């Protein structure tokens, strides 16, 4: 009996056409996002590679800075393009992982940097989310229209919140290897990290507090290593 | 100079954070109060609903009594668009969704008490004040929309059975034509694994319900014709 002519379907025919678009748009987005996250943590495995060895250091960072830019220049300018006229929110869950992943692996090249520092580089702040905003701005291609890729705040916490597991692994990876001031570095840094954390006072938070929950754990890995080294030396430190 | 790491990890990012997210918590609080309003104005339209459920003479009067409960949630909707920035319809909307949802649920049941035909998404913006497009303003969800209409099976099916036990032998039938509709409508949407799946999935079982009233009464030609 229904057929093409029934005001009933015609009807779910325009609402299917809207569920589609919106389908297909959330696919886009999860793709490059995908994209964004895997290359994101091949960075901070590169990161990861930074040691004593002296050519290795700048060398790093300028190729993870590069990467980064790209993801930057080529991948988010993507979805600030489908974004565009859109609701940003809508469709968060989309492009979540891989905005937390990249802010994760944009700091901890930051903190890299800062760790190196012989002179004034130790003045040097952490990328808050404006300043991440600031590198994701955007022109059409041609007066051209001006777009960008909104940062917003929580997604910026919580992926910073990602960088102390890195600081963490780095300050493992440095008891083995023998370098163990680095060890120091990235524990007075997860406990500056962790003091910023816990002076938030965020209602109904529950991504927050499991985030938090989790650096106080990294704390006090970090704080045991750098004791065992106290205590037992770098290379007893090592073998437990 | 006494402490780097200071540097590096400002603390006036986390006092920014800080009023962030106590400037939005002042927004949902102001939403929260705006959303109890309305929720209290669909209860009321529901409680009076109820009574189709044992005095079918009541129904055309319980339906003007939930019109005049749906025209003042417009006015709590405007207050809430007020409350609401553009571009952030979907930072705040999960404090509205589920009340949404109830409320189409109230206004699509009305409407096949009162005239037997499924209410459009463009009927229900009109009728909360609200557009159909975000791009005009404080916008009512198509998803929103398809998941208030699915709460009519339930509703039907427990309306059918009471329906017979009241002696209204042809309301099943009545119903099932309905919701057959409203299946074909949504299977037309050709729906993947998602929310909205996970609930048209559960449809089925409210039609299987009507079908066997139906059943129950053709078996037996019972009439009230």
């Amino acid at each position: 009996q229904l057929d093409e002519d029934s005001p009933i379907v015609q009807q779910f025919r325009i609402y299917s056409n809207e569920l589609i678009m919106k389908h297909d748009r959330h696919e886009r987005i999860v793709k490059l996002s995908r994209d964004i996250t895997i290359e994101s943590k091949r960075i901070i495995f590169l990161l990861h590679s930074i040691d004593s060895r002296k050519q290795n250091k700048e060398k790093v960072l300028e190729e993870a800075r590069q990467r980064l830019n790209k993801l930057i220049a080529v991948n988010f300018r993507a979805v600030a393009l489908e974004l565009r006229d859109q609701d940003v929110y809508q469709f968060r869950s989309s492009y979540s992982p891989g905005l937390q992943e990249f802010i994760q692996a944009y700091t901890y090249m930051e903190y890299l940097c800062h760790e190196d520092a012989e002179g004034e580089n130790e003045t040097k702040s952490v990328s808050d989310w404006q300043a991440i905003q600031a590198v994701m701005q955007y022109v059409e291609e041609s007066s051209p229209k001006k777009f960008q890729f909104f940062v917003d705040p929580t997604e910026y916490i919580l992926g910073l919140s990602d960088l102390t597991g890195e600081l963490m692994r780095r300050c493992i990876n440095s008891l083995g290897s023998g370098d163990t001031d680095t060890c120091l570095d990235t524990c007075k840094a997860l406990q500056h990290f962790y003091s910023g954390y816990i002076s938030l006072n965020c209602q109904r938070a529950r991504e927050l507090w499991r985030k938090i929950t989790t650096m106080k754990q990294s704390v006090l890995k970090a704080e045991n290593v750098c004791y065992n080294v106290k205590v037992r030396g770098g290379e007893a430190a090592k073998w437990g | 100079s006494q402490d780097p790491m200071s540097n590096f990890v400002n603390l006036d990012i986390f006092s920014n954070y800080q009023k962030y997210i106590d400037n939005e918590q002042e927004v949902r609080e102001n939403i929260r109060i705006v959303v109890r309003e309305i929720e209290h104005l669909s209860k009321e339209a529901q409680i009076k609903l109820q009574i189709i459920h044992s005095d079918l003479s009541q129904i055309s009067a319980a339906c003007g009594l939930a019109r005049k409960q749906v025209e003042l949630c417009a006015q709590k909707y405007q207050k809430l668009a007020e409350l609401v920035p553009a571009g952030q319809y979907y930072r705040y909307s999960d404090h509205w969704t589920f009340i949404t949802q109830r409320l189409i649920f109230i206004i699509a049941l009305v409407i096949y008490l009162e005239a037997g035909f499924l209410v459009t998404r463009e009927t229900v913006a009109e009728m909360l004040g609200l557009k159909i497009s975000q791009s005009e303003g404080f916008h009512l969800d198509v998803e929103d929309y398809l998941l208030g209409i699915l709460q009519l099976a339930s509703e039907l099916s427990r309306f059918a059975t009471n329906s017979v036990t009241m002696g209204d032998y042809e309301r099943p039938l009545n119903i099932s034509h309905f919701i057959g509709d409203l299946n074909t409508g949504f299977r037309l949407l050709n729906l993947k694994n998602d929310g909205l799946r996970k609930r048209f999935d559960a449809l089925k079982y409210d039609v299987k319900k009507i079908e066997e009233v139906v059943y129950d009464v053709s078996i037996r030609g019972l009439s009230s014709k």
